[PDB]
Parts: C-alpha cells; sequence; structure tokens
RNA sequence: UGAACACUUUAAACGUUGGGUAAUAUUCGGAGGAUCGGUCAAAUGAGAAUAUUCCGGAUGGAAAGCCGAAGGCGAAAGCACCAACAUCAGAGUCACUAAAGCUUCAACGCGUAAGUUUGGGUAGCGAACCGGAUUAGAGACCCGGGUAGUCCAAACCGUCAACACAUUAUAGUAAUCUAUAACGCCUGGUGAUACG
C-alpha cells in the first residue's frame, strides 16, 4: 500500500513539460497529507487560540489565523475526539486548546485571510442533512408546517425551504389539519429547478422509480 | 430478403461523392504503392493529387 | 482504488471494492452526522 | 467491429420494412397515432 | 442536465420548452444555461430551427 | 544556422534572466554544449524531451539507465521532439 | 356599451384610442387631439386631457366601458391610463396590448 | 444516409388521399435502389402560426415522417414530390449518421 | 519541418438550388370623424375627396430583428434566415515520408465600399430639385417630399489610419524579451504635382 502508492506517484510524475527532476519527494510527503484534492465548502478540524467578546482567533494552517464571529460559534461545533459534546456548564465556554468544527468557505479573500467559517447556517445544516438523507434513502422524518393548498397538494415549509408534497404520496387528513406542524419524509430534490418532493411518514414509500 | 437490404445498404452506391470518392482514393492508395500499405511516399502523394485535380 | 489499479483490473471493479472495503467509517460517519443533526436541531 | 455492425445491422432489419408491403405498413402505422407533446425519443 | 442523447439532435418541444426557451415566444440564452458553450450552440441552432418549424 | 541560435538562445536568456537554455539539438549543438561544458561556460546540460506529447508508448529518456553524455545526433534525434 | 382601446406613446405625442369591441374603432384620443404641440404634448397634463377627453367622450359615446389595450413603452402613455382611472370611466377592460 | 423528413399535411381532408399521397413519395423514394426505415406520424398538431398567403389555408395542420435511406440523386425528384403538391406547405430532409440514431 | 491516409472534434469557411420570416410601404372594401408628421423649439404637407390608426385581403423584395459574447471561422478584405447539394479548411490521437523545407526580386491572383457599361423594376435606405428653420446674407447642421445608386446577374476599376500601424518564417514561455533566413521601406522640413 506504500509502495504502490509511491509508484503511481512516479508513473503520474511522468508525462509532464518538464524533466521534472528532484521534485518527486515533494510529491511523496504531498500524498501522506498536507493538502486534501478539493477544499471549496469542506469542513476541518480547527484549533481555537483564543476568544474574544466578538471575534475568535482560531488556526487555519492553510493561511495561519482564522477569523469567526463568536455569535455563529456554539457547543455543538466543539469537535471532541471521543464522540460526545463536551460537558460544560455554559453553552458557548469554548476553551482554546479545543478541536473545532469548521467549513472553509474560501481559501483567500481580498484581505489577506480565508473566510473559514461554520457559520452555523441552520438551512445549510438542513442543506447538508436533506441531500446527505437523499443519498441516505437507499442506506427518521423530518418536521414541517404545511401553509396553504392548491394543485396537486399542499405547500409545507419544511426546516427553512418551502416545498410542495404531490397528491400520490399525500395523507388524507393534511387537508384537513392545514397549519399545524407534523412530521414528514424527504423523497428528492431537485436542484436545477428548486422543486422539492416530500411525503407523509405515515404514508407508505411505494416504489417512484428514479427517472433520470 | 433483409440480408440483401444489408448488402445495398454496406454497398457505395448510398454514400455522398465525397465519400464515394474518398473509398476509391484508398483503392488508389492500394494501387500506386511500392508496398502493403504505404500512404506517404511521393508517388502516393502525386497520385493523390492528380486524381483530386481531375 | 488507485491501488487496485496499478495491481492490474480496470477502475470500476476498484471502484466497488473501494465500496466494500471502506463502508463501515461510512456508516459511522452517518450515525455521527445525524448525532449532530439532531444536536443542531 | 465492421462484422459487429454487419450483425446489428442484420438482426434490426425488420423494422427497417420492406419494399413490398409498402401500402400495409402505411394502413398499419396510421392506425395508432404517436406522441408528440413531451419528446420523442430514439425511433 | 448535460444528458447528451434526446438532447444534442432533437428538436422537440420538451426539452427546450423546459430548459432553453424564453417564454414570449424567444430562447434561453447563453447565460441562462450553464451548459458547454458549442454544445449550448448546436442546441441552441436545434432550437433556432425549431422556431423556424412549425412548433413553438 | 545552429551556432548562431544557441549563441541566441543565451544572449535570450541572459537578458531575460532564465536559467536554462533550451534548444533543438544537432551534432553542432550537442558537441559545442559539450565545449561549453567542458571549459565551464555552463555548469551542464541534459537532452529533454516534451513529455507531454510522447506517445502510448514511445521511447523516453531515462537520465538513470543511460550513460550519462550523449555524444552523437542519432542517438539524439532516435525520439520525438528533443 | 363595450369598447376596445388603443394607446401608442411617442414622444412627440401621446394617443388613446376609444374603439368597439368587434375593434372597428369609433375614435383614437391624442394630446395633440387635446391640441397640446411638441413638448406640451409630451407633458403629462396632455395626455391627461385626452384621457378626460377619452371618459367624456366614452360616456357620450354611452359606452360606459372600454377595455384599454396599452401600447408604446412612453411615460405619458402612463398618466393617460391612471387619469382615466381617477376619472372612472370604466375600462371594459384594461390591458397592455403594445406589439 | 437516411433522411428525416418531418413535413407538413393538410389538416382535415378525409385521408383518402394524403395515403395516396404518401404512396406517391413512397413510390418516389421506392425508385432509385433505397427505401423507408419507419413511416411514423404525430396524428395531428395544431400549428403555431398561419401559411399560404395565398388562399389562407390556417393552422390545426396535418404531420408526417418519412425516414427515408436514399443516395444523393433523389433528392431532386423529392424536391419536385414536395414542390408540386398543394396540400403540403412545409418540409424538413435532414442527413442522419450510419448509427441509424434518427430522431 | 513540409505534405497525403484512418479515427476524434469544429462552425457566421466557400458557391449553387428549393422553402420561410418578426417586419416593410403601396393597395381593395369596412369602423371612426379632425388630427397626424415632426422636433431644444418652431415650417411645406396627409385632410373636408376621410389623415395617424384599426379590421381583414393582395403586392413584392430588402434584411436576417433576439440568439450573439473582451465568441468562432478565416491568408486578408471579410463572413450572421434555414434545409439540402457541394468543395474545403483547421485542431488533437495514431500510423506513412526521410528535406519535397524558408522567403518572394520578377510575374500573377484575392480584394470592404463607392464609380462606369448592359438589362429591367423595385419593401425600406438615402445624392439632386424645390420648401422652411439658431443667424445678416445660408448653399450646411435640422425639419420635407425624394431621383441615380444601395437590390439582382455579367464585366471593368484595384487604389485607402485596407492597423498587431507589431513583414514573413524557424528556434525558444499568444511580444514591443530577442539571435537568425529571405525580404519591403526611411534618410531634416516645405515641396508629389506636371511630363513620360
Amino acid at each position: 500500500s506504500d509502495l504502490d502508492d509511491v509508484l503511481c506517484r512516479h508513473t503520474l510524475r511522468l508525462p509532464k513539460p518538464a524533466s521534472t527532476g528532484q521534485e518527486a519527494a515533494l510529491r511523496l510527503l504531498s500524498r501522506f497529507n498536507g493538502a486534501l484534492p478539493s477544499l471549496r465548502g469542506q469542513t476541518i478540524l480547527a484549533k481555537v487560540l483564543s476568544v474574544d467578546s466578538e471575534r475568535v482567533t482560531v488556526d487555519t494552517g492553510y493561511n495561519g489565523v482564522a477569523e469567526v464571529p463568536r455569535a455563529d460559534v456554539s457547543i455543538a461545533h466543539v469537535h471532541t475526539a471521543d464522540g460526545a459534546a463536551p460537558v460544560r456548564p455554559t453553552t458557548s465556554d469554548v476553551r482554546p486548546g479545543d478541536l473545532l468544527r469548521l467549513r472553509v468557505d474560501a481559501p483567500y479573500t481580498p484581505y489577506g485571510d480565508m473566510q473559514l467559517t461554520a457559520v452555523r447556517e441552520e438551512s445549510e445544516f438542513k442543506r447538508r442533512l436533506a441531500w446527505g438523507e437523499l443519498r441516505r434513502a437507499m442506506e427518521q422524518p423530518v418536521s414541517g408546517r404545511v401553509l396553504n393548498d392548491c394543485v396537486g397538494g399542499f405547500a409545507v415549509g419544511v426546516a427553512g425551504f418551502v416545498a410542495f408534497l404531490p397528491s400520490a404520496m399525500a395523507a388524507r387528513d393534511t387537508t384537513q389539519r392545514v397549519g399545524s406542524l407534523q412530521s414528514f419524509r424527504i423523497v428528492a430534490m431537485d436542484e436545477a429547478r428548486r422543486r422539492i418532493t416530500l411525503r407523509d411518514a405515515g404514508v407508505a414509500a411505494a416504489g417512484f422509480r428514479r427517472v433520470g | 430478403s433483409k440480408p440483401d437490404l444489408v448488402e445495398k445498404l454496406l454497398s457505395s452506391d448510398v454514400l455522398g461523392k465525397g465519400e464515394r470518392r474518398r473509398y476509391e482514393r484508398q483503392a488508389l492508395i492500394r494501387e500506386f504503392q511500392r508496398h502493403p500499405a504505404d500512404t506517404g511516399s511521393p508517388q502516393v502523394m502525386v497520385a493523390v493529387w492528380t486524381h483530386r485535380v481531375r | 482504488q488507485l491501488q487496485l489499479m496499478q495491481a492490474g483490473a480496470a477502475r470500476e471493479q476498484a471502484f466497488t471494492q473501494a465500496e466494500q472495503e471502506l463502508a463501515g467509517r461510512l456508516q459511522a460517519l452517518r450515525s455521527r452526522l445525524l448525532g449532530s443533526a439532531a444536536t443542531a436541531l | 467491429a465492421r462484422a459487429a455492425r454487419y450483425q446489428r445491422l442484420l438482426e434490426a432489419s425488420r423494422n427497417w420494412i420492406r419494399q413490398e408491403d409498402l401500402e400495409a405498413a402505411i394502413n398499419r402505422a396510421l392506425d395508432n397515432p404517436e406522441p408528440f407533446g413531451f419528446v420523442t425519443s430514439l425511433k | 442536465v448535460a444528458e447528451v442523447l434526446e438532447k444534442a439532435d432533437y428538436k422537440n418541444v420538451a426539452f427546450l420548452t423546459r430548459w432553453f426557451l424564453s417564454p414570449a415566444g424567444r430562447l434561453l440564452p447563453r447565460r441562462q444555461t450553464r451548459l458547454p458553450v458549442a454544445v449550448h450552440k448546436h442546441v441552441s441552432r436545434q432550437v433556432r430551427l425549431a422556431r423556424h418549424m412549425g412548433l413553438i | 544556422n545552429n551556432s548562431c541560435t544557441f549563441f541566441g538562445s543565451i544572449k535570450r536568456d541572459v537578458v531575460n534572466g532564465v536559467p536554462f537554455c533550451l534548444l533543438r539539438p544537432s551534432r553542432l549543438a550537442l558537441d559545442m554544449a559539450k565545449v561549453v561544458r567542458n571549459l565551464g561556460i555552463v555548469d551542464g546540460f541534459e537532452v529533454v524531451q516534451r513529455r507531454s506529447r510522447l506517445g502510448a508508448h514511445d521511447f523516453v529518456w531515462l537520465p538513470e539507465q543511460q550513460p550519462q553524455e550523449p555524444e552523437h545526433l542519432y542517438d539524439t534525434s532516435l525520439f520525438r521532439q528533443r | 356599451l363595450e369598447g376596445i382601446v388603443h394607446i401608442q406613446n411617442t414622444l412627440n405625442n401621446i394617443i388613446l384610442t376609444l374603439t368597439d369591441k368587434q375593434g372597428l374603432i369609433k375614435t383614437y384620443t391624442s394630446a395633440g387631439v387635446v391640441g397640446y404641440k411638441g413638448s406640451r404634448k409630451s407633458q403629462p397634463v396632455a395626455a391627461e386631457k385626452a384621457a378626460e377627453e377619452l371618459a367624456r367622450r366614452a360616456l357620450k359615446l354611452g359606452y360606459s366601458s372600454v377595455q384599454v389595450r396599452l401600447k408604446g413603452a412612453g411615460s405619458n402613455k402612463q398618466y393617460a391610463v391612471t387619469s382615466l382611472a381617477a376619472a372612472g370611466l370604466t375600462i371594459t377592460s384594461l390591458a397592455d396590448v403594445t406589439p | 444516409p437516411l433522411y428525416e423528413l418531418l413535413m407538413l399535411a393538410k389538416p382535415s381532408l378525409p385521408r383518402a388521399e394524403m395515403v395516396a399521397l404518401i404512396k406517391g413519395l413512397g413510390d418516389l423514394v421506392y425508385r432509385n435502389g433505397g427505401f423507408v426505415t419507419s413511416l411514423k406520424s404525430f396524428g395531428d398538431q395544431h400549428l403555431a402560426y398561419d401559411l399560404r398567403r395565398p388562399f389562407e389555408k390556417y393552422d390545426r395542420a396535418h404531420i408526417w415522417q418519412m425516414d427515408f435511406v436514399s443516395s444523393v440523386d433523389a433528392i431532386k425528384p423529392l424536391d419536385h414530390g414536395l414542390h408540386v403538391n398543394n396540400t403540403v406547405l412545409r418540409w424538413v430532409l435532414v442527413k442522419r449518421p450510419m448509427s441509424d440514431k434518427s430522431a
């Protein structure tokens, strides 16, 4: 696994517009790690250095020091290495020395730094959640508020996103209880057109074939 | 009957005469060569050019 | 996938073997992400 | 590959219709109209 | 989005009214498709044939 | 023509600050490059090839397995666009 | 009665037209119709006077209602439609017909 | 080279002669050593715009497609075949590759 | 290097033939009875016979309106309705060829647009000729009708801030970084027009 990876690096090191000698240890030590092969939007383990009232000083290791507003920071992003959110008496006592879970939005600004903000965009949490759950249909319900009716179904504001449940996967009593919160199940989304498809969790998932 | 339809498809009768003259152009390359499949000797060059100008 | 490539097999069979041989950390991660999902909501 | 083109043109030469039964093919195609509201696929 | 078969040469109304035709009898330009520009130009040619066709 | 091309490319990259000088090789370019490496005007030369347009298998320049210094044109015109 | 209206506005002149449902046209009203010429015709008041006139004419016509079909990109045309709504002669329909 | 023809047809005639019109075009491509692959209509569609500035025929027009393999010599008779008949208005003839990737 | 073949990929490359069009002014009957045109602003006229318009019909050819863009193809000028014929071209892969390569003195072709000879008739466009305007005269700018020409097919002309003002080609990483190969041109300004 080591030798085959090294020879894969050397074999792809061939066919380049220079002779490129004395630069293969560069790729060897790149391949163990030092940078991850796709960056934009990928969450990291980052180190908090100091916390002020507003701006928190967090390591990047990639362009120096990161800056996040503290009013977005919770204890939920404090990635302990054991699997639990840490037992702390308050909810934003991020002591410097912990490992923090933040997303790089860009690696470089106009202003010398990166963005690197886990914004605690709850809508983006539901975006990553429901996109992963679209994948995870192959491998628990989601709450929504029904708002108004029209042709073919009911309008559901699910977790900050407005969807529209079709008539076939709809329950009957959702007609007579419009306005209250109840749980629903995701089916799919169409990202090119912004249409989100749901169902009632009491309505059984009879197989909609993947029209692609 | 259907194989007769296939051989009337695969004939050179149906093609556009760009493609018909290109097929007889590799017929000429099979003629003029010194060799089995020589396509760049100058005899091949002048054979192609003389037929082309005709 | 790449070390199965230079072993001699083609790309898609390597992708399938990589799906079998590293899926366990994927369900561990999706359990962790559902835990973070219940944490945030 | 020329043999494969020969093979898939010989085996798909039924729907490729014959000259003698033009009239019956017209009468066996006019009987059913064809969908146009959404996009037609291949064939 | 860029599934070539049924979109590359096909002049029928569905794909173009979905993603290629502006509502007022007009077309959707290059900036409103986010598609490879030569392939976009050829299917724009196909659509613009289809604005000469009896359909549209 | 190859002498003036050699010394012109020397004049080129000296006044342009490029410390590598890369020529279409010949008998002259190889031999007189060995001359100016021998007198120490430069520190060395190697044949290189624009390896991006090498084929699925052309012959390729292995620096280690080849002996260190070519001394004729035919060994340096075997390959493609050195 | 039922009428159809075509409104055309040009920088020199603004026109509101009173016409039959069949679209046969009884009349067309313009800033020029109110006699404004050039810049006054350009001015909003000239369109408004034709609009007041069109409403008075529609009542004389006895068409309580005339559909209004708008035409042209002009500002003066906009004043005229408003003046009529303020006027209260009631459009059989209000719509934009520009081609 | 197989040739699609998404050509128009008169809207509501009794079908006793439009079928005969396609028999005539089938006879025309029947000659010259080639034949139709499939004759797929679309029934009828009302059109998008009026045509025939003389006589004002109108929309609601009929649709037919030929899909015939032909040597290039037969096109000029096909041009006469689509030009002389006043029951048809427009005709679009397109080349298609030898993968038989038709419409 | 230069060139021909087999695939991959290219579109406003080129000429011919058939069909179309938002849109155009003229016209045949009908709605409707004084405005339209137009401009910083004013002025001949359409019109008491019916104007802008509006209905629906005919005419006939211009131009390809959006697409479509610090986009493409071209040797350059240039090239922007399709469909088909049609002849290329250019790039990449994979193979042939072993200097047939570079430049162009001379010669010779291409050559936007005007202009002339020939044939007609013509949506729109826009020199004359008459009419009015900022001003003292106004010949122009601008309002107003509008003829050759712009349209077609054949010929002649060949000149120009026809510019990358960046010669062409090779060799280096899109040059004005610059060695060379053949070139073409300049030699202070005003004076290039007249002859041949």
